[PDB]
C-alpha cells in the first residue's frame, strides 16, 4: 500500500548516485585541465631555454672572433718579421739562377 | 527501518568506491603529464645542446679559416715584394757599372743555340756593346724588340730569342721554393 515509501527512497539514492559520478568525473575534468596547464607551461620553460641557448651561443660565438681575430692580427704580422730579416738573401738566390 | 538502513549503508559504500576510482585515474592523470613534459623538455634540451657545439665547431672552424687566409695574406705582401726587388735589380742594372760586361754574355750564349744564325737583334740600351762578337762571327747586328737577346736563324726559320724577363718567369717559378724554406726556415 505504501508503495510510495519503496518508490520515492528508491529515487534520493538515484540521485545521489547520479550526483555522485558526476561530481566524480569533474575531478577528472578539473585534473585534465591541469595536465593541459602542466604542459602548456613546459612549453614555456623550454621556449626560455630556447633564448640562453641562441643567446649564450651569440655572446660565445661573439666572443669566439674577437679571440680568433685579434690572434689574426697577431700572427699575421709576425710572419712578416720572420722574412723581413732574410730578405736580402732571397733575391741574392733569384738574380744568382737568372744571370748566367 | 532497518533494512533499508542497509540499503542506504550499501549505495553510501558505492559512493565511496566511485570517488577513489576518479581520484586514482585524476592522480594517473596528473602524473601522466609530470612525466610528458620531463620527456620532451629533456629532448628539448638534447636539441639545443647539439645546435650548440655544432654551432661552435662552424664557428671555431669559420676563425681557423679567417687565420689561415690571414697568414697567407701575409706571404704575398711578402713574396710580391721580393718579386718587385729582382724587377728592381734587373732594372737598375744598365746604370751600374757591370751592365756591358753582361751584354754579350747572353749575346754568345744565345749565339750558341741557333748554330746556323743570320744576325742578331738589340736596343741602343745594349746592341752598341756588341762589337767584341760583332767582328768576329756572323757580324749582323740590325735590330730592335730593353732587358734580352733574341737570334734568327736558317735565313728565316723559326727565330728563337731570349728575354731577360723570360728567365725570371722561369727560374723564379721553378726555386720558388727554395726562396720560401730560406726565407721561413
Amino acid at each position: 500500500g505504501l508503495i510510495k515509501s519503496l518508490a520515492e527512497k528508491e529515487k534520493q539514492l538515484l540521485e545521489r548516485l547520479e550526483a555522485a559520478k558526476k561530481e566524480a568525473e569533474e575531478r577528472v575534468k578539473r585534473a585534465e585541465a591541469e595536465a593541459k596547464a602542466l604542459l602548456e607551461e613546459a612549453e614555456a620553460k623550454a621556449k626560455a631555454l630556447e633564448a640562453q641557448y641562441r643567446e649564450r651561443e651569440r655572446a660565445e660565438t661573439e666572443a669566439l672572433l674577437a679571440r680568433y681575430r685579434e690572434r689574426a692580427e697577431a700572427e699575421a704580422k709576425a710572419v712578416r718579421e720572420k722574412a723581413m730579416a732574410r730578405l736580402d738573401e732571397a733575391v741574392a738566390l733569384v738574380l744568382k739562377e737568372v744571370l748566367p | 527501518s532497518k533494512l533499508e538502513a542497509i540499503l542506504s549503508q550499501e549505495v553510501e559504500a558505492e559512493i565511496q568506491a566511485l570517488l577513489q576510482e576518479a581520484e586514482a585515474k585524476a592522480e594517473a592523470v596528473k602524473r601522466e603529464a609530470e612525466e610528458k613534459a620531463k620527456a620532451l623538455l629533456q629532448a628539448r634540451e638534447r636539441a639545443l645542446e647539439a645546435q650548440y657545439r655544432a654551432a661552435l665547431r662552424r664557428a671555431e672552424s669559420a676563425g681557423e679559416l679567417l687565420v689561415a687566409t690571414a697568414r697567407t695574406q701575409a706571404r704575398g705582401e711578402v713574396l710580391e715584394e721580393v718579386r718587385r726587388r729582382v724587377r728592381e735589380a734587373l732594372e737598375a742594372l744598365p746604370q751600374k757599372p757591370e751592365w756591358p760586361e753582361v751584354v754579350r754574355k747572353l749575346a754568345l750564349e744565345a749565339l750558341e743555340a741557333l748554330p746556323g744564325a743570320k744576325a742578331l737583334v738589340a736596343n741602343p740600351e745594349d746592341l752598341p756593346h756588341l762589337e767584341a762578337m760583332a767582328r768576329e762571327r756572323g757580324v749582323e747586328l740590325q735590330a730592335e724588340p730593353r732587358l734580352g737577346v733574341r737570334a734568327v736563324g736558317a735565313e728565316g726559320k723559326t727565330q728563337v730569342e731570349n728575354s731577360l724577363l723570360a728567365r725570371m718567369d722561369r727560374a723564379w717559378d721553378a726555386m720558388s721554393s727554395k726562396v720560401a724554406q730560406a726565407l721561413w726556415g
